[PDB]
RNA sequence: CCCGAAAACAGGCGGCCACCGAGGGCCCGGGAAGAAGACCC
RNA sequence: CUGGGGAUAACAGAGUCGUCUCGGGCGAGAGCCCAUAUCGACCCCGAGGCUUGCUACCUCGCUGUCGGCUCUUCCCAUCCUGGCCCUGCAGCAGGGGCCAAGGGUGGGGGUGUUCACCCAUUAAAGGGGAACGUGAGCUGGGUUUAGACCGUCGUGAGACAGGUCGGAUGCUAUCUACCGGAGGUGUUGGCCGCCUGAGGGGAAGGCUCCCCCAGUACGAGAGGAACAGGGAGCCGCGGCCUCUGG
RNA sequence: GUUACUCCAAAGGGUGUCCCUGGCCUUAGACAGCGG
């Protein structure tokens, strides 16, 4: 398939409505929560977008697999509540190539529209796996089209990344 | 000396003139099944644009057999040029020539296939290839 | 004629002053052309001047360019660069100048000016090279 | 900046005399003179009660590093006119024993790996080479000259074409002015 | 793409007629022995010898055929001394002294000669120059020389040349020159048999020639031979640059060029047209005379190989500037046969 | 044919696994590329 | 190694004339040079 | 056939780079074990415009031609030649990388072919750019103008981004450019001769084999090196006519 | 670098140098040496 520099920008209108789009495809990604889904952990390691993006589902799935494998091999299912927050709604289209006669693209895939400083994914963990959560952060960051940054969140809604990073 | 006991190659001082280019036919002077060969290559020769490889007395050529007993016909062989019609110079200044153009069929390492050569050969060839002068009666 | 000792002077600033004098109408003689200095890194400087020397017309080498290899001529050429060489005024100005390596007998024991706004104590960083060094690298007899 | 008046001080020993005139430092001891140019903008050198002082008036990190480099150099000059320096070298061979000779301003090594041609190594002015069995000693007053002579002798025996695990013949350094070499 | 090398060399360009028919010498060799560093003569002919090889290689010790060119060298007249000092860019002539008694025929070349100029004035000028040389102002001393082609009945107009002197000490050179001025020089007093020489002359003239001969370009296909372009080149170049390049081969002057040829061995110096073998004296002039030349009568050099120039032409000779390490020894080689048979 | 005198000066080097350059023994990143993967020079055959 | 005083600082040196005349060219017998010119005897 | 049109296609140029070619980041892992000697998934970031397409800014009587022959020059993104580094580098060799474009990179068979395939040699028989360099330089095999045959489609006249046979290649150089040859002026009087040598040009040289080192080091064997030192040739360059041939 | 625009290459890395911050150490700390 085509490079993501074509689809990372957010300047086109939203194109979501299934009852008017003909030939629209289904999602390749199907799982969005992982691990222990009730354990009431302490720390929330969340990724945020630096600027607005459109992320493809191919990338989303690559991230899913990579991160969950790291976390399962080095933490264990009974910990590490992993979640992907954003669903792919926008339909990507390509012009069936005649030339520019009758150019209006046929559907080829899906992406999720993310705005500036919008949470993409989260890993809830306990005190003694922060380093593995941050490894997941870095692995994910490396597979996105634009830049991102992570925060560490406590209960009560507070940002604690400074000091929690300092002590390690 | 590593292996001087029995050697195949020698050293001549003369360097005759390259007289026989690719495409030349040669009468075979030894007692192998071959009778006439044709030159398709000259061993150890690099040229330039549109120039053909050429050989003289004492040089090893690659040839194809054209006439001869059936086991040898259509085979690619190595041979040493042993007689030529074009004049060449000796150290004293005198020119020497022969009556025909003739070769003897050998192995890449230099060993003769055959037991006798019929007629006269050149001293230059007998000197560069030592095992031919033993199976040739007359040497000049 | 004003006589200027180039020992320890920054080449471009010297050349600017000299070009203005020649345009105003004065005769100038520069001595010790080999002892003027050029600031910066040796590799970049030498690469510039070698690239200058390997420039030629592809169809005929008798039509130039003819960038110099000697030190006096390097200095002369810099000054020429600072003048209106395409006009008669500039040509006459350029004829009013002479440059010399070392000090010839004819100028011995004489008054040597100095240009204050060119001087290397003015500098702070020690990365510098000499015009004679450049000439030697390019292959000039001095 | 780091500070305001970085000032380093070296105390002169028993019989040494330091002259400082014009970016050139000169040292006299029991044995031989020694000279060295040490210049950088803003760095000054002069003499005190007995001391050699290096001083700069509003330094940056790089300037600090340079001041302390200059100090190291002066101390080596002083220790060298006071005592001197000596390096040690060892010779090893599997096959083909090599003969090492001192003749003039060159060291000559022959039969290295079986080679008919001898290798040669320069000896810089003011350095003495002795050969005792399988061992070579290089002694003098100038640290840089001594080290350079030793490095010349060691590089005169260098192999690029074959595996150095199996082929180890050569001449190697084992001690630089006291501190031994260890892996 | 098929690759191949270009047609001819760019190192002898422009390929023009020589400035003069007397060749100049641009560089001189370093020779410790204080002597005059060359000589001049006239080409006479070719022949061959048979001799025992002395050069390194195989065939050392064997009898071999060797071709030979003969140069007739009558004695030169040393007529002047010239001094050189150091200029701003290079050497500059300081002063010349000429000798006072000159042959009549020298005016055919130097039309305006001094008139009174007695022996006494000559000695005074030499004293001036000696004092100048003793001061320390002088960087080089050279001799001024002229040929005498009236001793062989070739001409009356002489050739005038300037030669250099070997060694380092300017004072020693000047003493040599002061000895030699006003006297004849013979080639035996300068050259050693068995030496390697460089040879300098102007080549045979051929006039205007085309590029097949001048640069060795290919003759075109037989279709072009029938179309009128057989002995032409194909094209003068590409669309851009939109000009003909100087490197493209074209027609013009071929021959009459200045050339230097390295490392020719002097094999023998003769006397009055005769050469000495073990016992006997033999005339080298062949039966009937050298063609386009006659009879050698004065003094001659044998130089092995070939040299530039037509037969009756001025040749200059110097010692080798670019010789190899494996030299032949500086003695005459053992000669067994010299060809005296007719050459026509 | 072991010669530790020689090993101590033949095999006290580091190598970068990205660029291939040799680097001084007590280093943390590469002279040229800045990479952090530096391994000791193979003092015994591997494989 | 080849070209090279038109190198615009457009050079250095020895000698001749000049401040009728040094010197040059054509013409003549030629060729080792040569499309005309040029070169050489 | 006429009148017109770059308001509008084919082609060279110009733009762009989906596609293409060349790279990189992280690291799933493969490699007795060992992420990175070698190989590197999936995702993500780029360079070039020599591959094809997209567009329609320039040109409709500029030249419209492909391939081959001839001739010159440039780049490096290096096949050989010079020098180095790592190795799952014993030696002989291999694999992967760095500097380096001074020189070399050829001869043949079928086909109009470029390309690709094959043969024998070879140190190797690298590739690109210059209006897919080069028709006021040659050729004209190919490119379905006018004649003709086969197949297929079509009532038919006819057609075929199908095949096959045949089928016009003009030029007295105006200006500039280059190769060489001459005549003037200037250089502050004119003339003869000898020199200096600023500056420009050069590949004037490049490569292979053989002997010896040595059946040695290395190595279980089998195999099998190097420095120095001696000889010969091939390609390129410049000259000459004694010998040999025309 | 010496570019207002017409007409300027990133993901990812370097603490190379100049600066603002926050924790753990510091009358003996980070090594550097003699020893258990
Ligand atoms: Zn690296």
């Amino acid at each position: 398939l085509r490079p993501a520099k074509i689809d990372r920008d957010v300047d086109k209108p939203a194109y979501t409505r299934r009852e008017y789009i003909r030939g629209a495809p289904g999602p390749k990604i199907t799982i969005f929560d992982m691990g222990n889904l009730s354990a009431e952990f302490e720390y929330e390691v969340s990724l945020h977008a630096e600027q607005a993006m459109q992320i493809r589902q191919n990338a989303l799935e690559a991230i899913r697999i990579q991160v969950n494998r790291y976390l399962q091999k080095n933490v264990g299912r009974s910990n590490y509540h992993f979640k992907i927050r954003v669903y792919p709604f926008q339909v990507l289209r390509e012009n069936p190539m005649n030339g520019m006669r009758r150019p209006f693209g046929k559907p080829i895939g899906l992406a999720a529209r993310v705005r500036k400083d919008q949470k993409i994914l989260t890993v809830w963990v306990n005190g003694q796996h922060l380093k593995f959560a941050l490894g997941a952060m870095h692995r994910a960051k490396m597979k996105l089209p634009y830049s991102a940054y992570y925060r560490i969140y406590d209960k009560e809604g507070n940002d604690v990344t400074t000091k929690v990073l300092s002590t390690m | 000396a590593k292996k001087g006991a029995g050697a195949t190659r020698g050293i001549s001082p003369v360097r005759p003139t390259r007289a026989l280019p690719i495409g030349a036919y040669l009468k075979v002077a030894d007692n192998s099944g071959a009778k006439v060969i044709q030159i398709i290559g000259v061993v150890g020769y690099k040229g330039t644009r549109r120039r053909l490889a050429a050989a003289g007395v004492g040089d090893m050529v690659v040839a194809t057999v054209k006439k001869g007993r059936p086991d040898m016909r259509h085979q690619v062989v190595r041979a040493v040029v042993v007689r030529q019609r074009k004049e060449y110079r000796r150290l004293d200044g005198m020119r020497v020539k022969f009556e025909d153009n003739a070769a003897a069929i050998v192995t890449p390492e230099g060993v003769p296939r055959g037991t006798e050569i019929r007629g006269a050969i050149a001293r230059e060839a007998a000197e560069r290839w030592v095992r031919l002068g033993s199976i040739a009666s007359i040497v000049l | 004629m004003r006589i200027i000792n180039a020992e320890g002077l920054i080449l471009g600033r010297l050349a600017s002053k000299v070009a203005k004098m020649l345009l105003e109408g004065e005769e100038v003689v520069i001595v010790n052309a080999e002892k003027a200095i050029i600031t910066g890194n040796r590799e970049d400087i030498f690469a510039k001047y070698k690239q200058r020397t390997e420039l030629r017309t592809r169809t005929n080498p008798r039509r130039g360019p003819f960038y110099p290899k000697r030190s006096d001529e390097i200095v002369r050429r810099t000054v020429r660069g600072m003048l209106p060489w395409k006009t008669d005024r500039g040509r006459k100005a350029f004829k009013r100048l002479k440059v010399y390596v070392g000090v010839p007998k004819e100028f011995e024991g004489k008054e040597f000016e100095t240009i204050s706004e060119a001087h290397m104590s003015r500098l702070a960083t020690p990365k510098y090279v000499t015009v004679g060094e450049v000439a030697k690298f390019l292959g000039g007899k001095f | 900046p780091v500070d305001a008046w970085i000032r380093e001080e070296i105390e002169i020993p028993e019989g040494v005399e330091v002259t400082v005139e014009g970016n050139t430092v000169k040292v006299k001891g029991p044995k031989g003179e020694l000279q060295r140019e040490l210049k950088y903008p803003g760095v000054q050198i002069f003499t005190e009660d007995g001391k050699v002082v290096i001083y700069k008036e509003f330094p940056r990190k790089k300037d600090v590093a340079i001041v302390r480099t200059f100090k190291a150099h002066i101390n080596n000059m002083i220790k060298g006119v006071t005592e001197g320096f000596k390096y040690r070298l060892k010779v090893v061979y599997s096959h083909f024993p090599m003969t090492v000779k001192v003749q003039g301003d060159e060291v000559v090594i022959e039969n290295f790996l079986g080679e008919k041609n001898p290798r040669r190594a320069k000896i810089l002015p003011g350095v003495t080479v002795k050969v005792k069995g399988s061992e070579i000693e290089v002694e003098g007053i100038d640290k840089e000259a001594v080290g350079q002579t030793a490095a010349n002798i060691e590089q005169a025996t260098r192999i690029t074409k074959w595996d150095r695990r199996v082929f180890q013949d050569g001449i190697y350094i084992v001690e630089k002015a006291g501190k031994p070499i260890k892996f | 793409k098929i690759h191949r090398p270009r047609r001819g060399s760019l190192a002898y360009s422009p390929r023009k007629r020589a400035k003069s028919i007397v060749p100049r010498i641009r560089s001189w060799p370093k020779d410790s022995e204080v002597r005059m560093l060359g000589f001049a003569g006239y080409k006479a002919g070719m022949t061959h010898i048979l001799m025992i090889d002395d050069s390194p290689g195989l065939t050392k010790g064997k009898e071999i055929f060797v071709p030979v060119t003969i140069v007739e060298v009558p004695p030169l007249f040393v007529y002047g001394i010239r001094a050189y000092k150091q200029g701003y860019l290079g050497l500059e002539t300081a002063t010349e002294v000429w000798f006072h008694d000159l042959h009549k025929n020298v005016a055919r070349r130097i039309k305006t000669l001094p008139k009174n100029y007695n022996e006494e004035a000559f000695q005074a000028k030499l004293g001036q120059l000696e004092d100048l040389v003793n001061d320390g102002e002088i960087a080089d001393v050279r001799l001024l020389v002229h040929t005498q082609p009236w001793l062989i009945g070739l001409k009356k107009k002489p050739e005038v040349m300037e030669y250099a002197i070997g060694g380092d000490d300017v004072k020693a050179k000047f003493d040599y020159a002061k000895e030699k001025i006003g006297k004849e020089l013979r080639a035996g007093e300068v050259l050693h048999e068995g030496e390697l020489l460089d040879v300098i002359a102007v080549t045979k003239g051929k006039g205007t020639q085309g590029p097949v001969k001048r640069w060795g370009v290919k003759v075109q296909f037989h279709k072009a031979q029938r179309a009128g372009k057989g002995r032409h080149i194909g094209n003068l170049g590409p669309w851009h640059p939109a000009r003909v390049m100087w490197t493209v081969p074209q027609a013009g002057q071929m021959g009459f060029h200045h050339r230097t040829e390295f490392n020719k061995r002097l094999i023998a110096i003769g006397e009055n047209g005769k050469l000495v073998l073990d016992g006997n004296e033999i005339e080298i002039t062949p039966k009937g005379g050298f063609p386009h030349y006659g009879i050698v009568r004065s003094d001659f050099l044998m130089i092995e190989g070939t040299i530039p120039g037509s037969f009756k032409r001025i040749i200059r000779v110097r010692p080798a500037i670019r010789p190899p390490k494996k030299k032949p020894p500086v003695e005459r080689p053992q000669i067994t046969y010299v060809s005296r048979e007719s050459k026509q | 044919a072991r010669f530790p005198e020689a090993e101590a000066r033949i095999f006290r080097k580091l190598v970068c696994m990205r660029c291939g350059a040799t680097n001084p023994w007590g280093a943390k990143k590469c002279r040229k590329c800045g990479y952090k993967g530096l391994r000791p020079k193979a003092r015994e055959p591997r494989g």
